[PDB]
């Protein structure tokens, strides 16, 4: 999960499928939109 | 291993509904502690406020208890949330 | 005989008693490893 979310999912909602390997190995990738915060620093506007 | 052992074991006959005392007399103690991530928004038209908050949750029960010595030393196991009780805040 | 009930069986075997929620690693003792990384679709906004 993400720490530095605002309004938005925490972890991902699709939960799509993961690929197995004889070996024990995994592996997965599940698409996301996320909404992170910044502190947003305007001082040399709009050149920044 | 050992931990599903213990998991499946502690799971056999735990109910969830069930109030978790032994005597019905007898209440439980839930500490509770707040913290803040952001004050995301504080829209004042509106007069809403949007907050990221950490709730911090503390109980015991009976139901749940066993013994470390038996289990190769473990003391500290995860389980989620869904299958045991929760007092609603 | 062909890839599908191979498949099938393969799946009914290794799913027979298995747990999810139980952390699966060799030993208590012993951790695991989660190889991590992301790739950018789009800058939304």
């Amino acid at each position: 999960v993400l720490y530095n979310n605002a309004d938005g999912d925490f972890a991902v909602t699709h939960l799509t499928k993961a690929h197995l390997f004889h070996d024990g190995r995994v592996q997965w990738t599940p698409p996301a939109i996320y909404k992170s915060s910044c502190s947003i620093d305007v001082t040399f506007f709009p050149f920044d | 291993h050992a931990e599903e052992r213990l998991l499946k074991k502690l799971f056999s006959g735990y109910n969830k509904w069930s109030r978790p005392v032994a005597n019905i007399s007898d209440v439980v103690l839930v500490r509770f502690g707040l913290s803040i991530a952001q004050l995301i928004d504080v829209d004042e038209k509106n007069q809403m406020m949007t907050t990221n908050v950490w709730v911090k949750q503390e109980w015991h029960d009976y139901k749940l208890r066993w013994d470390p010595a038996d289990y190769e030393n473990v003391t500290s196991i995860r389980i989620p949330s869904e299958l045991i009780w929760r007092p609603d805040i | 005989e062909t890839r599908a009930h191979a498949e099938e069986r393969l799946l009914k075997k290794l799913f027979s008693g298995y747990n999810k929620w139980s952390r699966p690693v060799a030993n208590i003792s012993d951790v695991v490893l989660v190889r991590f990384g992301l790739s950018i679709a789009q800058l939304i906004d």
